[PDB]
């Protein structure tokens, strides 16, 4: 299916702190008002692009993770993201991924250079001079607006052109270089944004 | 040009054309700017050779203090000089001051001038010099009943 | 101060500089030459009387009511009403190098010569401005301002509650203006945005690479060798001295055509409040009778007060 | 400096803009985290045992901080060799990736540790690229890896049928053949197993004794670094002008108190500017301020040299308290800036120098340059009244002398 | 148009050009002051009726 995007998809560009401002940034954001694919078991493998808005709508948190790399199999390096029972896990490995990645937490059905270890939920992935970086936010596809803070970067250097997540026994939009205007309020949080490129006001 | 092969000398005198240039150019753009503000005084002159010395002027404080009774220029180096002379009121006098006078009715107001007492008597007289006269009719106009 | 505009604390910089000669003492010295003549646009305005005559407390203006006019003793700064209204409806060192220095004439002292323009104005007329003050009842200085303009001096004595009550009730229509709309002052606020904004030009042009390898010169001195590090340096400077040069520029522009709006306000002060003008629309549209001044914020506002023929007869003439 | 600036020996009365000054840095100081991931180089250089140099071990250093400079400096290394790299700024440089290799061999075999050797242990033990990037590191062990009756624990391949590439390794022990006799799995003539153990007894003169040798290998790449030299800090002042590197971010002014709430991810802090308004300390984790050195134009303030050799000194903007103690015992602060030489008065005169925000200053008495509020004029009683006229008794012919410029000279360059 | 009159139609030069920064807007911005100017110059010496 597919859905508005609306003015969703806002993060943080930089470490900066910045208030009672407007700001000018050029980077890759979600373009405001996109038409964003939505899902319900099938989890597709799906194109990366040039970098992905991913978001999901829950009350069971059903959806575990995501795995992002070019062939998917052990013939490449590629990133697997799990959010387990536990922990928040990240890898990148020459994964021989399954044909269906699922958990179930007695089952692990998924499928090395490294590691790390840690309601509406938002996030946005981007992978540009080898860093995948990731923002996200969770909030308790509706029209409003929030920024998404950065959550991690891996230094990893991988390439990816594709990408598939992880369910237990959604929507997705991609982002393009737009300028967006920034609104910081005098405690420095996001509070409203223009796509420059939306409309001749904009 | 006496100690470097032209291939680079050219490299250094580029540097030399770009900094006397911007040098030049710069001074060429402030005397645009000066030019602007001598013509604006240019213009002022010229204005006030043909109010203040081909005429009279009405204008208060731009031929000078007080009220122009006429101006003489005189030239200076690269400018102009107008003396400007102008009659300016002195030694002034206290007067009880009235608006109109009142006689058999009738509302009587100065022609021009304005009425004085002299502490005792009454009198009408110019603005500009105390000048004192008797109040007449030919000298004061009838407008209206003293209410 | 521009060997910090363009070289901060970098002496390695400023041993570049150098080599541009007087460059930093133009931009200094045009930008001083501008800063005086603000402090003569000030003056040439407002000090046109050497006389501070005080306001009178007997106040008996033949039935004209001043208040709003006149000065306000519970203000600190002494401005009148109207001159509030007006100074807070012009809504508005740093590392750069830039510095924002003082008037000469504080905002209380042009509020003090205007109220010495305008009490010698209402309790002398003219006079004042052309010798020594003389005093005169208001109603017979207005009865002057009337036979000034051609109509008869007893039209004004006749009338004299009309015209009093028409004129305090349009000193209420400008203090309800004022206060209402936005759009009135926008001559003033224009020239604040336009200074703002030439700054906010100037400031942001220090971000500008101009083809150096980083707009910030502290990496080049960390982390270039010395002849790389002086030819990219020469590429920033080069930038940043012609980014403060356009700035001088247009500053030399701004302040001439504000010089030409202080002769023209230090005139309709000579001709319009020391004065009755006869120049037709210079002191407002109708015939003029008196104006009276108002210290704006870095500006002036005249109030002026004029006659307007109204209610139309025909008759046949020969 | 008012005769040297406008490069006259006679000046007119007036203020003059000599000069600018500014506050001067008081000392560096440098913040950087307190908590750190230290690179395990222990674990590679105090091994028990090392490997054998046929078999020599890698280990992978990364995402972790190196201090170099322990290695360096301490006395035990017998050998310090860097390639493409010097061993001080070792500790400044950063990289992606590190391999830290380590071997025992002879002290006679050190030598062939080194990029673009020959011999038995560059050909077929441990071989260095062309180009390598690292450092070799190696000390006598000759307190360990020997024993009475000798230790052959460590082993080097003696023979193969080719040459090593750089940083290849071969554990095979298949028997090498010399000869055209085939050898058919077993040793004999022209027929070597292809390692030998080395003689360590502790009495071998000191090229037969045991070395111990870590190469560190320094992966120089686009992809980014794992691996930086120590982020080092100093102790942290406030309210003082100081030079500053938080997180690498490098300036010149006042580090001082905030309330402005950084949010958790956020480093930096900017003004509307893009200028450095803020900045987290990565150890305390407080928010502090920058605030610019105070500075300001220095403005000195004369009558005619005519009259007086003494001037006065504005410094324009900046507080009394801040000015840096040239020898004048008055000091006033002006709302314009501080100044010191001239003498506060209360009287009020008209602005003979101006220096701003309604103070002017002149040179007055036994002479001083006194500093005074300025008299805007005489002041007057009117003397108003609802029926009272003044009239000139009599009048002045005032002579009024105005000057207006016309032209200035016709020039052409 | 700035942008136009210094690199034409090429985008690369327009990528170094905005190594200049402002200096474009800066005169954009000029003309336009210059060109709303000549409508106020004509409405205030003709409109005045
Ligand atoms: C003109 O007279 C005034 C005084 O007021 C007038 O004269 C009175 C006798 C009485 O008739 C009043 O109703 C009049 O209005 C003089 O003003 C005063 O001058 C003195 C100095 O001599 C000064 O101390 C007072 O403050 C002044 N009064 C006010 C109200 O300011 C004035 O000097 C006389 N002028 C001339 C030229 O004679
Ligand atoms: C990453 O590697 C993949 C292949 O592993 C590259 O993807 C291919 O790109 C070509 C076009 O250049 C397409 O025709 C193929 O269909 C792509 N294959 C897949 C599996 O995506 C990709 O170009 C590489 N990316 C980078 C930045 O080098
Ligand atoms: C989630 O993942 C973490 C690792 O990222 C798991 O933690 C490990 O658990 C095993 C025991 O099963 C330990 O031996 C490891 O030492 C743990 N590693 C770390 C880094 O703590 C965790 O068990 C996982 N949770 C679930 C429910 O599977
Ligand atoms: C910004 O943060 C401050 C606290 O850091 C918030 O201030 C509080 O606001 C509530 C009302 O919303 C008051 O009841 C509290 O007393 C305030 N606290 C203080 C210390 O002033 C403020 O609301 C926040 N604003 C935004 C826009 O996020
Ligand atoms: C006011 O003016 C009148 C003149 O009009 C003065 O009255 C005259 O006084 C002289 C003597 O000083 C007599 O010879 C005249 O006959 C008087 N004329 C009239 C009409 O009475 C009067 O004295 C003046 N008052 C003052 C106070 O000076
Ligand atoms: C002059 O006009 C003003 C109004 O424009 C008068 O001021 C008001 O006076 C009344 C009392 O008479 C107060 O209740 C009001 O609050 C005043 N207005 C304001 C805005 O404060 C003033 O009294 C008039 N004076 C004369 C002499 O007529
Ligand atoms: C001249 O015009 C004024 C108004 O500008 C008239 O004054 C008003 O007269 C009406 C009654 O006709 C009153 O209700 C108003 O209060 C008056 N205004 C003021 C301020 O007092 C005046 O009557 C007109 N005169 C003639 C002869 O037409
Ligand atoms: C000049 O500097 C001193 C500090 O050396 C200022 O004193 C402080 O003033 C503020 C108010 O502006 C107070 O809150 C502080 O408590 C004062 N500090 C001390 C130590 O007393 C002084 O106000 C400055 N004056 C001017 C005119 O700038
Ligand atoms: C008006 O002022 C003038 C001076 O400006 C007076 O003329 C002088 O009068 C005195 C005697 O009072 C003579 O000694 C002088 O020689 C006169 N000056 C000249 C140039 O001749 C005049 O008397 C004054 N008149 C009045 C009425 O006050
Ligand atoms: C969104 O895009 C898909 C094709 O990518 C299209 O089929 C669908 O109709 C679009 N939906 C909307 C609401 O525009
Ligand atoms: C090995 O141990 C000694 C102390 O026994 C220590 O000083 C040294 O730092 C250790 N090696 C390394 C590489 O740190
Ligand atoms: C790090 O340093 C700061 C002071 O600079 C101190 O407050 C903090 O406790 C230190 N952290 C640790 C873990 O010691
Ligand atoms: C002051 O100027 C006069 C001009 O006549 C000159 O004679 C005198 O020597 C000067 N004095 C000083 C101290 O410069
Ligand atoms: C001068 O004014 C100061 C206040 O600035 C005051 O303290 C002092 O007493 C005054 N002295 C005289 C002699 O008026």
């Amino acid at each position: 299916a597919y859905t508005n995007s609306f003015t969703r998809g806002v993060y943080y560009p930089d470490k900066v702190f910045r208030s009672s401002v407007l700001h000018s940034t050029q980077d890759l954001f979600l373009p405001f008002f996109s038409n964003v694919t939505w899902f319900h078991f099938d989890n597709p493998v799906l194109p990366f692009n040039d970098g992905v808005y991913f978001a999901s709508t829950e009350k069971s948190n059903i959806i575990r993770g995501w795995i992002f790399g070019t062939t998917l199999d052990s013939k490449t390096q590629s990133l697997l993201i799990v959010n387990n029972a536990t922990n928040v896990v990240i890898k990148v490995c020459e994964f021989q991924f399954c044909n269906d990645p699922f958990l179930g937490e007695s089952e692990f059905r998924v499928y090395c250079t490294f590691e790390y270890v840690s309601n509406l939920r938002e996030f946005v992935f981007k992978n540009i001079d080898g860093y995948f970086k990731i923002y996200s936010k969770h909030t308790p596809l509706p029209q409003g607006f929030s920024a998404l803070e950065p959550l991690v970067d891996l230094p990893i250097g991988i390439n990816i052109t594709r990408f598939q997540t992880l369910l237990a026994l959604y929507y997705v939009g991609y982002l393009q270089p737009r300028t967006f205007l920034l609104k910081y309020n005098e405690n420095g949080t996001i509070t409203d944004a223009v796509d420059c490129a939306l409309d001749p006001l904009s | 040009l006496a100690r470097l092969d032209k291939v680079e000398a050219e490299v250094q005198i580029d540097r030399l054309i770009t900094g006397r240039l911007q040098s030049l150019q710069t001074y060429v753009t402030q005397q645009l700017i000066r030019a602007a503000e001598i013509r604006a005084s240019a213009n002022l002159a010229a204005t006030k050779m043909s109010e203040c010395v081909l005429g009279q002027s009405k204008r208060v404080d731009f031929c000078g203090k007080g009220y122009h009774l006429m101006s003489f220029p005189q030239s200076a180096p690269h400018g102009v000089v107008f003396l400007h002379v102008t009659y300016i009121p002195a030694q002034e006098k206290n007067f009880t001051t009235a608006p109109a006078i009142c006689h058999d009715g009738k509302a009587h107001f100065p022609r021009e001038g304005v009425f004085v007492s002299n502490g005792t008597h009454w009198f009408v007289t110019q603005r500009n010099f105390y000048e004192p006269q008797i109040i007449t009719t030919h000298n004061t106009f009838v407008s209206g009943n003293c209410d | 101060d521009c060997t910090m505009y363009i070289c901060g604390d970098s002496t390695e910089c400023s041993n570049l500089l150098l080599q541009y000669g007087s460059f930093c003492t133009q931009l200094n010295r045009a930008l001083t030459g501008i800063a005086v003549e603000q402090d003569k646009n000030t003056q040439e305005v407002f000090a046109q009387v050497k006389q501070i005559y005080k306001t009178p407390p007997i106040k008996d203006f033949g039935g004209f009511n001043f208040s709003q006019i006149l000065p306000d003793p519970s203000k600190p700064s002494k401005r009148s009403f109207i001159e509030d209204l007006l100074f807070n409806k012009v809504t508005l060192q740093k590392f750069n190098g830039l510095t924002v220095l003082p008037p000469l004439l504080t905002d209380e002292m042009i509020a003090q010569y205007t109220s010495a323009l305008l009490a010698g104005t209402i309790t002398s007329g003219w006079t004042f401005g052309a010798g020594a003050a003389l005093q005169i009842p208001f109603a017979m200085q207005m009865a002057y301002r009337f036979n000034g303009i051609g109509v008869t001096q007893n039209v004004l004595y006749e009338n004299q509650k009309l015209i009093a009550n028409q004129f305090n009730s349009a000193i209420g229509k400008i203090q309800d203006s004022l206060s209402s709309t936005a759009s009135a002052l926008g001559k003033l606020q224009d020239v604040v945005n336009q200074n703002a904004q030439a700054l906010n030009t100037l400031v942001k042009q220090l971000s500008s690479n101009f083809g150096a390898i980083s707009s910030v010169l502290n990496d080049i001195l960390a982390r270039l060798d010395k002849v790389e590090a002086e030819v990219q340096i020469d590429r920033l400077i080069t930038g940043r001295l012609q980014s403060l040069q356009t700035y001088v520029t247009q500053q030399l522009i701004r302040a001439a055509e504000i010089r030409a709006s202080a002769n023209l306000a230090a005139t309709k002060m000579s001709e319009c409040v020391l004065g009755q003008s006869k120049r037709v629309d210079f002191c407002g549209k109708g015939y003029h009778l008196m104006s009276f001044p108002q210290s704006a914020p870095h500006g002036v506002v005249f109030l002026h007060v004029t006659y307007i023929p109204a209610q139309e007869k025909n008759f046949t003439t020969a | 400096e008012t005769k040297c600036t406008l490069k006259s020996f006679t000046v007119e009365k007036g203020i003059y803009q000599t000069s600018n000054f500014r506050v001067q840095p008081t000392e560096s100081i440098v913040r950087f985290p307190n908590i750190t991931n230290l690179c395990p180089f222990g674990e590679v250089f105090n091994a028990t045992r090392f490997a054998s140099v046929y078999a020599w071990n890698r280990k992978r250093i990364s995402n972790c901080v190196a201090d170099y400079s322990v290695l360096y400096n301490s006395a035990s290394f017998s050998t310090f060799k860097c390639y493409g790299v010097s061993p001080t700024k070792l500790n400044d440089l950063c990289f992606t990736n590190v391999y830290a290799d380590s071997f025992v061999i002879r002290g006679d075999e050190v030598r062939q540790i080194a990029p673009g050797q020959t011999g038995k242990i560059a050909d077929y033990n441990y071989k260095l690229p062309d180009d390598f990037t690292g450092c070799v590191i190696a000390w006598n062990s000759n307190n360990l890896d020997s024993k009475v009756g000798g230790n052959y624990n460590y082993l080097y391949r003696l023979f193969r049928k080719s040459n090593l590439k750089p940083f290849e390794r071969d554990i095979s022990t298949e028997i090498y053949q010399a000869g055209s006799t085939p050898c058919n799995g077993v040793e004999g003539f022209n027929c070597y197993f292809p390692l030998q153990s080395y003689g360590f007894q502790p009495t071998y003169g000191v090229g037969y004794q045991p070395y111990r040798v870590v190469v560190l290998s320094f992966e120089l790449l686009h992809a980014p670094a794992t691996v930086c030299g120590p982020k080092k800090s100093t102790n942290l002042v406030k309210n003082k002008c100081v030079n500053f590197n938080f997180n690498g971010l490098t300036g010149t002014g006042v580090l001082t108190e905030s309330n402005k709430k950084f949010l958790p991810f956020q480093q930096f802090g900017r003004d509307i500017d893009d200028t450095t308004d803020a900045v987290r300390d990565p150890q305390t984790l407080e928010i502090l301020d920058i605030t610019p050195c105070s500075f300001g134009g220095v403005s000195v303030i004369t009558p005619g040299t005519n009259t007086s050799n003494q001037v006065a000194v504005l410094y324009q903007g900046v507080n009394c308290t801040e000015v840096p103690v040239s020898t004048g015992s008055n000091v006033f602060q002006t709302r314009a800036g501080c100044l010191i030489g001239a003498e506060h008065v209360n009287n009020s005169y008209e602005c003979d120098i101006p220096i701003g925000a309604g103070i002017c200053a002149s040179y007055q008495t036994s002479q001083s340059i006194i500093a005074y509020t300025m008299s805007l004029g005489a002041e007057n009683s009117v003397a108003y009244s609802n029926n009272s006229i003044a009239i000139p008794i009599n009048f002045t012919i005032s002579v009024t002398t105005e000057i207006l410029p016309v032209s200035m000279t016709k020039t052409s360059v």
